[PDB]
């Protein structure tokens, strides 16, 4: 639950997907604006 | 991430409030008036902003 | 070091507005088939045109 | 010609959330927006007129809220103006189930106006007339003609008219309702079908009737229509993905609704 | 025959008066645009927006105008503002060289006329030779880039940084 | 208690506090009137509109 | 303690000044003086303030 998952295309943890998933960004847009 | 977003919008729509002058927008002001009496006014947008 | 600003400046002007379409010409006071006398001189209200 | 409509039927009910309009024509998509405006207050008092064939006298006060459910065109147009004694204009608006028709010059509008049908030979039929409406006609400054306002179940029909900076605005709705519980609960925004650069003082007003003859015949009819008030207040309205008002709050309405406002969202978390 | 004009400007709404004329609509260039008296600057792209059909503007939530109908051709035209951004110069000491690059910040590299044109997520960068490499952190640009002055003529790189020496137990 | 000669009352921050009746001759607190916030205590719109 | 107290009151003795302005009573600026200018003296007070 902890450690990167590989299958994901970004190595992150499921507990850091769900962290990423639960906080809604509002200024990160970089590339394009 | 909520009061960065707040102080931003606080920014922004501080733009359009004439801090005392004739009017906010700063073409009216230079259309409406001549240079001279229309530079107090720009300059009351100025330092409100 | 971050020197400077820069800005795309904006190379012409354009200005639209709606169809030249709703007029109420003058043809109908100039290309009249017979003019009033001066006694009774004619007269027409012009309005929203 | 002048036979009076000597019939009030007086009601009062509930307004629920009926007039609410689009106060300007700016497109928004799934936003929360503040305006304070001349709106009908939710729940306020709505008076209920039954017509009959007196006292159709009635003010304007900033602005005028109509609503009819008539199936047929019982009610055809509106007479407007500060005092309607020939002296100064008079905006006057009729139906006659093809286009619609503004004028503004001063009448003399014998005091019950109401139009009359009366099946003739003369060209064909049919022709409506409006001696007696208002006699005479004078000085008229402005004219219009459109599409009919009064267009086609129970079919509720909702004005809102009012007068600001010379400019008479005219909002509508047609809502096709089922129940027929009077005023239905639920949200309809008035689009903003008519402005008029009239330029005059609206104090006063009426309605106008059908009333066809019998063969003074006259038939005698009944005709529902409700009129309420607007006056100045904040609203949150909720424009949905496409632009259209979905929902509103009456911020002055009860403590609830002021915490919508300030919150500026139509859900409040639990707290103080 | 004799025909004389009389002009009332009474206090009354105006309602007649002259063609205000129109001139073509440049969409893809940041232009200086008035629609109906609607002025402001930017660039008019087609837009998929549907606005009601007595609806003339778009308003952001920060009550900005996004997008335009345009009087003539009933079509919904958004505006995004023009490209404005900040310049940063990235330099080793003058003890080392004279040798500059240079940081649009935040811009696309096709609009930046105001040599090794790259394309970062931080801006236009413009003057550093991009390479797959990996190397500490010398000069911070953004997201992930580094620059640095290498060897192989001496010349300004920009690289994705390293991390560090990755190392299995 | 004011002395004889006085009419005003004043508090550290330079506000009045007391008068004296010009007719009567006696002392009167003054205090403002009343004010507060107002605060609306809610359970979620999710559970109630209470 | 006595730091908010100093602050409380710093903020209450900033009330009884002009800041510029004839008066420092709003209802003096009001009675002794005519819109276009007590609506002027009432907006510089309202900035210091
Ligand atoms: C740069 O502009 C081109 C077309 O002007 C566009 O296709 C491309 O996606 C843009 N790139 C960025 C990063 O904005
Ligand atoms: C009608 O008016 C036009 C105005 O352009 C004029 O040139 C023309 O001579 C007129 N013709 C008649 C028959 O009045
Ligand atoms: C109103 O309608 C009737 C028949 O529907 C028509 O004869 C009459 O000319 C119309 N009036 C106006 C002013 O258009
Ligand atoms: C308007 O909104 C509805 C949902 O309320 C949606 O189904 C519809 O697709 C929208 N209109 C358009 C043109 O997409
Ligand atoms: C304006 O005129 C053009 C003529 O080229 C026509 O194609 C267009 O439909 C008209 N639009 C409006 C809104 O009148
Ligand atoms: C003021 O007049 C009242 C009568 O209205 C009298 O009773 C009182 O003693 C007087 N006081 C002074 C100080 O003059």
């Amino acid at each position: 639950q902890i450690l990167p998952d590989p299958s994901k295309p970004s190595k992150r943890s499921p507990i850091e997907d769900l962290l990423f998933n639960k906080v809604t960004l509002a200024d990160a847009g970089f590339i394009k604006q | 991430v909520n009061h960065n977003a707040q102080a931003l919008n606080t920014l922004v729509k501080q733009l359009s409030s004439k801090f005392g002058a004739i009017s906010s927008v700063l073409n009216d002001i230079l259309s409406r008036l001549d240079p001279p009496e229309a530079e107090v006014q720009i300059d009351r947008l100025i330092t409100g902003r | 070091y971050q020197t400077s600003n820069f800005r795309v400046q904006p190379t012409e002007s354009i200005v639209r507005f709606p169809n030249i379409t709703n007029l109420c010409p003058f043809d109908e006071v100039f290309n009249a088939t017979r003019f009033a006398s001066v006694y009774a001189w004619n007269r027409k209200r012009i309005s929203n045109c | 010609q002048c036979v009076n409509l000597i019939t009030r039927t007086q009601s009062y009910t509930n307004s629920f959330t009926r007039g609410v309009y689009y106060p300007d024509k700016v497109f928004r998509s799934s936003v929360l927006h503040s305006t304070q405006d001349l709106f009908l207050p939710f729940f306020s008092n709505v008076t209920w007129f039954h017509a009959i064939h007196d006292n159709p006298v009635l003010p304007f006060n900033d602005g005028v809220y109509f609503a009819s459910t008539e199936k047929s065109n019982i009610i055809r147009g509106w007479i407007f103006g500060t005092t309607l004694d020939s002296k100064t204009q008079s905006l006057l608006i009729v139906n006659n189930a093809t286009n619609v028709v503004i004028k503004v010059c001063e009448f003399q509008f014998c005091n019950d106006p109401f139009l009359d049908v009366y099946y003739h030979k003369n060209n064909k039929s049919w022709m409506e007339s409006e001696f007696r409406v208002y006699s005479s006609a004078n000085n008229c400054t402005f004219e219009y003609v459109s599409q009919p306002f009064l267009m086609d179940f129970k079919n509720l029909r909702e004005f809102v008219f009012k007068n600001i900076d010379g400019y008479f605005k005219i909002y509508s709705k047609h809502t096709p309702i089922n129940l027929g519980r009077d005023l239905p609960q639920g949200f309809s925004a008035l689009e903003p079908l008519v402005d008029l650069p009239i330029g005059i003082n609206i104090t006063r007003f009426q309605t106008l009737l059908a009333l066809h003859r019998s063969y003074s015949g006259w038939t005698a009819g009944a005709a529902a229509y409700y009129v309420g008030y607007l006056q100045p207040r904040t609203f949150l309205l909720k424009y949905n993905e496409n632009g259209t008002i979905t929902d509103a709050v009456d911020c002055a309405l009860d403590p609830l609704s002021e915490t919508k406002c300030t919150l500026k969202s139509f859900t409040v978390e639990k707290g103080i | 025959r004799v025909v004389v004009l009389s002009f009332e400007l009474l206090h009354a709404p105006a309602t007649v008066c002259g063609p205000k004329k129109s001139t073509n609509l440049v969409k893809n260039k940041c232009v200086n645009f008035n629609f109906n008296g609607l002025t402001g600057t930017g660039v008019l792209t087609e837009s998929n927006k549907k606005f009601l059909p007595f609806q003339q503007f778009g308003r952001d939530i920060a009550d900005t105008t996004d997008a335009v109908r345009d009087p003539q051709t009933l079509e919904i035209l958004d505006i995004t503002p023009c490209s404005f951004g900040g310049v940063s110069v990235i330099t080793p000491g003058t003890n080392t060289s004279n040798q500059v690059a240079v940081l649009y910040q935040g811009v696309n590299c096709t609009e930046v006329p105001v040599s090794n044109v790259f394309q970062t997520r931080a801006g236009c960068l413009i003057g550093a030779e991009y390479v797959n490499n990996s190397y500490e952190c010398d000069i911070p640009i953004g997201a992930g880039i580094c620059a640095s002055y290498q060897t192989q003529s001496q010349s300004i790189i920009a690289y994705t940084m390293s991390l560090g020496a990755e190392n299995s137990v």
